[PDB]
């Protein structure tokens, strides 16, 4: 009863942009960390974008500049405003979330990851 | 708005002594650099977030750091003095979540035998 | 034992009643939300903060990792060993665990890069593998820890804190400020905090109890 849910994956012709979403659902008591991740075919999950819970924003080396985070404390949706998309930005976008449960009774957080978004350039 | 105030400065004999000070919310590192002439700038000394002091080769055994956190100065006493010291010696400071350098103007150290 | 406290209190209240008995390379974890007294409690062990009531006793020099990541005007190396002896082995080790191979190979000038101003400003992760490292690699008998994946990837994390806190320093004595039940599942011994009271004390088999 806590899940990660992706949107805005697909197909799109290079030099074009995207906007993907993650959710989370479910009994929230607080979330701290969220990020977006990507999968190559074949090669190892690598981070596309991280925000902190006041919203610091590291990037990749290979999106700077291009893509974009933002995240609503209020809804815990976390989007990558994915500007300008190269060919070899094509991969299995992931959503990472540091999940305290409202069950939880410490303030002390957990790994969640979402169903992976396909995204072909 | 670091505002650096360096002071201390001089002209000794080799074997001589200088103290250097430097005035200056969250500190990260407060330190000391210096530039001899043609040469580009190298650390001497810094002291950390727990007073942890680090020290350069050449300045090993022959410098201390000693910082007021209750008045935000660090004191550079620099002992057994030769001629390769000869250099403008910068204070630094680290500072903020996104650790910003800010430096002071610099003050002028001869070592020299006249 | 390497480090203790008993009946402790501080005023800048910031940490009320802190008791913990640590053991020599024992990990510690101490956990709460943002204003609990985690950033402060270190403070206590490094002397920076005074308590008004109770005594810490411990034995050995202590290395701290800064919260915010800070780089020193120099080389990346310099941003490591500086002031600490290089130890060609010792050094390797930090690079390979502190996730920083790669990070450093993609340059031009390698661990030699000067990141001062005109230079090469260095992402808010890899100013973190840096810190990391500058830590790691000082010999010290006690190392605190504060929030030093708290701008990394939980990818990355995951492989600096298991080759790195549960194997580089798996005989040095620990204490790391998390609030991840993942790492929590690995500690010795787990502090909890809500404005300054111990809520929790024990091991992760008293907390897997609740
Ligand atoms: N340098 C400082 N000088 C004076 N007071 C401070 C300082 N740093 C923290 N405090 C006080 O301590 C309180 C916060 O405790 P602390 O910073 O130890 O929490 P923390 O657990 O590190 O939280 P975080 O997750 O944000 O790091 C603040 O309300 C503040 O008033």
């Amino acid at each position: 009863q806590v899940q990660l849910q992706e949107s805005g994956g697909g197909l799109v012709q290079a030099g074009s942009s995207l906007r993907l979403a993650c959710a989370a659902t479910g009994s929230i008591r607080s979330i701290n960390n969220m990020g977006w991740y990507r999968q190559a075919p074949g090669k190892q999950r690598g981070m596309v974008a991280i925000i902190t819970r006041v919203g610091n924003t590291d990037y990749a080396d290979s999106v700077k500049g291009r893509f974009t985070i933002s995240r609503d404390n209020a809804k815990n949706t976390v989007y990558l405003q994915m500007n300008s998309l190269k060919p070899e930005d094509t991969a299995t976008y992931y959503c990472h979330a540091e999940i305290t449960e409202q069950s939880r009774p410490f303030y002390l957080t957990d790994d969640y990851w979402g169903q992976g978004t396909q995204v072909t350039v | 708005q670091v505002q650096l105030q360096e002071s201390g400065g001089g002209l000794v004999q080799p074997g001589g002594s200088l103290r250097l000070s430097c005035a200056a919310s969250s500190i990260n590192a407060m330190g000391w650099y210096r530039q001899a002439p043609g040469k580009q700038r190298e650390p001497v000394a810094i002291s950390s977030s727990g007073g942890d002091t680090r020290y350069a080769e050449p300045v090993k055994g022959r410098f201390t750091i000693s910082r007021d956190n209750a008045q935000n100065k660090v004191y550079l006493q620099m002992n057994s003095l030769k001629p390769e010291d000869t250099a403008v010696y910068y204070c630094w400071l680290n500072w903020g979540r996104t650790s910003v350098n800010s430096w002071g103007q610099g003050t002028q150290v001869t070592v020299s035998s006249a | 034992t390497e480090v203790v406290m008993e009946n402790v209190t501080a005023f800048w209240p910031v940490l009320k009643d802190i008791n913990f008995k640590i053991e020599r390379g024992q990990l510690l974890a101490v956990a709460g939300s943002t204003g609990a007294g985690k950033t402060s409690l270190l403070m206590m062990i490094m002397g920076e903060l005074e308590p008004s009531e109770g005594k810490i006793k411990h034995s050995g020099r202590i290395s701290f990792c800064s919260q915010f990541s800070w780089i020193m005007p120099g080389t990346i190396k310099e941003n490591i060993i500086f002031g600490v002896s290089y130890d060609e082995y010792r050094y390797r080790s930090v690079i390979k665990a502190c996730q920083l191979e790669e990070d450093i190979s993609k340059f031009a000038e390698k661990d030699n890069i000067v990141l001062g101003e005109g230079g090469i400003t260095l992402s808010g992760g890899q100013r973190a593998r840096i810190s990391l490292a500058r830590a790691v690699y000082k010999d010290a008998d006690l190392y605190l820890l504060d929030s030093p994946f708290g701008y990394l990837d939980v990818l990355t994390e995951k492989e600096i804190f298991e080759s790195c806190v549960c194997k580089l320093m798996a005989n040095k004595t620990r204490i790391l400020v998390t609030s991840k039940m993942e790492h929590l599942k690995k500690a010795d011994k787990i502090l909890i905090l809500h404005e300054g009271s111990s809520y929790f004390y024990g091991t992760f088999s008293e907390l897997q109890n609740l």
